[PDB]
RNA sequence: UGUAACGGGGCUAAACCAUGCACCGAAGCUGCGGCAGCGACGCUUAUGCGUUGUUGGGUAGGGGAGCGUUCUGUAAGCCUGCGAAGGUGUGCUGUGAGGCAUGCUGGAGGUAUCAGAAGUGCGAAUGCUGACAUAAGUAACGAUAAAGCGGGUGAAAAGCCC
RNA sequence: CCCGGCGAGGGGAGUGAAAAAGAACCUGAAACCGUGUACGUACAAGCAGUGGGAGCACGCUUAGGCGUGUGACUGCGUACC
């Protein structure tokens, strides 16, 4: 802190308490006995582990009956209304979006929805698939998948 | 001196009880002007005893 | 992250206060006194609430020895009497008995005399 | 429940004398203070004052067992240097008779205003005669 | 009835006002200027000035009936306590207070 | 537009708190040391 | 310093000895009710129990189970301008830190649940900061060279002008 | 407009959803200071309380009690770290 190292009054002779500095944190203005760094809080996660969980929640998400499975997925043109007009005639509104190679005609039109996030193979997490109620997939994609845990 | 400890505010509540005021509780009329003043001090317009004296 | 204690403290000081409500002076407004006249006034509560049973049959007694000997009898004989005669009641109810009813003790205090004879 | 207690309005106090000549002392005030307590009657309640008026005579007339005649002192401070004044038992009746009585009875008594109360009850007299017949006096002896 | 009156931030010690209140409560209306006017205090002619408007406060905002008249609530407040030094000897300055006393006044037939 | 004069008695108090301090700390020993002769008597070292 | 070497009254027994029967008197024991820990029991079978007994003062200290504030995701969800938070009371409730509804204000935010990270819970530390009591309307108004009076001003004059 | 010293401060009127938004101007707590009302207090000795406990005054009600405030008198009891 910014500050002076000098005592702030005589040590004795006077009916104060005994202070060496201004800036200690029983003072006003300057303190944090501990102070916080930006550590980093990342974890380390033993790989088969990661790869032994996804195995669970996928197996978890069929007796939820959540996952779904299809054909070829994908839009003509970049329009969220031709997106969303695909899904609500599947009766869906919050879902989770994954196929094996990703067409830019699609991802545009699911950016701007709220409730949609769009992804491929290798980049999915386990965070996002909880969250949605609902997941798709694609045979092809599913290949992916079974054939990276082995 | 040195106070050893603080009094209550009921203590110097009792101490300020004859501290009071004292109203007068009389005055005068005067003997022509019917002016209020006091007994043997003059009227502001200087009347004592329907006498009229300063003329100020 | 950051807290700020500004709020959770008055609900501390506010309740004991409330708890210090009728007290005199410096111990029913500040919390650094009143905080040790709850403490102590508790003890009290769990050391008197031992003793009021040693007042009340203390005081029974008192009741009653008088109005023995008013029908003639000291206390203690009146008692073992009874316990010679086999009768369990209590020394709440039997002083109860001689500020409203005189007859009931009156008529039973021969009761031990006669059995106690 | 809650047991019954006495209420000064709901009190019934009374009357009562003694005649003192020929009585030991300490064994006469243990009565009077008993009386004046209220632990006689039923309804004694320690906080209130259940005593009975009592009115003591001739009380000059008192003796002792012993020698305590000329022995037993009085004592009594008077607030000033240190000074004391001490007075035998035979000095104080040939002078106030009526304190050794009223003396006797308040070390008997228990401290605070309401011993000082049930002692308001009792009067005494170093003779046979007393104003007080209006309130009439229901005999006592012991 | 009301029209009250007040003055604030006065320079006096509420402490002292407070001695002039006491000796009007519940009074009639003509004799308080009687009795403080032949008063003497500083604030007797502060708390006069007051009451004298409170009645002319009336008769212009309200139904007047001067007559008949009393003095109900009167008290005081402390208000602000301004900051000031009168040094001392050996060097140490002495923090004192100029006090100021906040003054409310009601007047009403009942 | 529209301020209560100035108020300096914060003035007074910078003066106050910088005053207090001043003497308070640097007087030193000047109580005491006026106390010093009080102090080679007043002290009893036996 | 003042009875003063029975606690005091007061006591020739209301003292000492011997003998005996009652009685009083603890949070001790028992009685009624309740909570929790421990062990065996056979069912149960992370559980009802049946029980059966037993334990439950406690500093330094060791172990176990927990309340509640902020922030994050769950949450573009829930409540809310027919009133949040905050403040101020009442009534209920829990074994405890505490929890719930509501009366008055205030005028816009709070957040279920479940996990996670904490600058996380105050009476002190001749503690720091600011505000306010005290002694107290007491001491003091700063050289003892000195003021008095009439007119004027003005709301007001001893202290301003003549 | 009025008081007020052709002041301060204030009260009316009025604006404004709200002057419990008036410049010191969102909220407005505590210590601290006061006014107001019920009860108690001038024969009464001591951590100031608790336990009991009248009487008094209230709000309920039911009709007999239940509650709130005070607290006369009494046993016990020499604060915190």
């Amino acid at each position: 802190v910014t500050g002076s190292g000098k005592k702030p009054w005589r040590q004795k002779g006077t009916g104060r308490a005994r202070s060496g500095s201004i800036k200690s944190p029983i003072w006003r203005s300057g303190g944090v006995t501990f102070a916080a760094r930006p550590q980093d809080h990342s974890q380390k996660v033993n790989k088969k582990m990661y790869r032994g969980a996804l195995k669970s929640i996928l197996s978890e998400l069929v007796r939820q009956d959540r996952l779904i499975v299809v054909e070829k997925f994908s839009v003509e043109a970049p329009k969220t209304k031709l997106l969303a007009q695909k899904l609500k005639d599947m009766a869906l509104e919050d879902v989770l979006i994954i196929t094996g190679e990703l067409d830019e005609n699609l991802f545009l039109a699911a950016r701007n929805l709220h409730k949609v996030d769009v992804r491929d193979a290798t980049g999915i997490d386990p965070v996002s698939l909880i969250a949605f109620d609902k997941v798709v997939m694609t045979a092809d994609a599913v290949k992916q998948v079974e054939e990276m845990l082995a | 001196a040195v106070q050893q400890n603080k009094p209550t505010r009921s203590k110097r509540g009792m101490r300020r009880s004859h501290d009071a005021l004292t109203a007068v509780t009389s005055l005068s009329v005067d003997k022509t002007s019917g002016e209020k003043h006091l007994r043997h001090h003059i009227t502001a317009d200087g009347y004592y005893r329907g006498r009229k004296v300063i003329a100020k | 992250a950051r807290v700020k204690r500004g709020v959770i403290a008055r609900a501390r000081h506010k309740k004991i206060l409330k708890q210090a409500k009728g007290y005199y002076g410096a111990r029913s407004r500040v919390y650094r006194v009143a905080f040790q006249a709850v403490i102590k006034a508790g003890q009290y509560a769990y050391r008197d609430r031992r003793q009021r049973k040693r007042q009340f049959r203390q005081l029974w007694i008192a009741r009653i020895n008088a109005a023995a000997r008013q029908n003639g009898i000291s206390y203690s004989k009146f008692i073992n009497g009874l316990k010679k005669a086999s009768v369990e009641i209590d020394r709440k109810i039997l002083a109860d008995i001689a500020v409203f009813d005189k007859v009931a003790f009156t008529a039973l205090v021969e009761k031990a005399k006669a059995a106690l004879a | 429940m809650k047991t019954f207690t006495a209420k000064p309005e709901t009190v019934k106090r009374d009357w009562y004398v003694v005649d003192a000549t020929g009585k030991t002392l300490g064994r006469l005030a243990t009565e009077l203070a008993r009386r004046l307590r209220g632990k006689h009657k039923a309804e004694y309640t320690p906080h209130v004052d259940t005593g009975d008026y009592i009115i003591v005579l001739n009380a000059d007339k008192v003796a002792v067992t012993g020698n305590k005649r000329t022995d037993k002192v009085y004592y009594h401070h008077t607030g000033h240097i240190g000074g004391i004044k001490q007075a035998t038992f035979e000095e104080m009746i040939a002078r106030r008779p009526e304190r050794v009585i009223e003396i006797a009875v308040k070390g008997m008594l228990p401290k605070g205003p309401l011993g000082r109360a049930m002692f308001r009850k009792l009067k005494v007299y170093a003779g046979n005669e007393h104003n007080h017949a209006a309130q009439q006096p229901q005999v006592l002896d012991i | 009835m009301e029209t009250i009156a007040k003055h604030r931030h006065a320079r006096s010690s509420a402490q002292k006002v407070r001695l002039v209140a006491d000796l009007i409560r519940g009074k009639k209306v003509s004799q308080a200027l009687d009795i403080l006017t032949y008063t003497n205090k500083k604030a007797a002619v502060l708390v006069k000035k007051v009451l004298e408007s409170a009645i002319a406060n009336a008769e212009h905002n309200d139904g007047a009936d001067i007559d008949d008249l009393k003095v109900t609530k009167i008290f005081v407040d402390e208000g602000p306590s301004m900051k000031r030094i009168m040094p001392r000897a050996k060097g140490r300055a002495d923090r004192i207070l100029k006090r100021t006393s906040h003054i409310t006044v009601v007047v009403s037939d009942r | 537009m529209k301020f209560v004069k100035i108020d300096s008695s914060s003035v007074d108090m910078k003066k106050y708190k910088l005053q207090n301090n001043v003497r308070r700390s640097i007087k030193s020993s000047s109580m005491n040391y006026a106390n010093v002769a009080i102090m080679t008597d007043a002290d009893h070292d036996g």
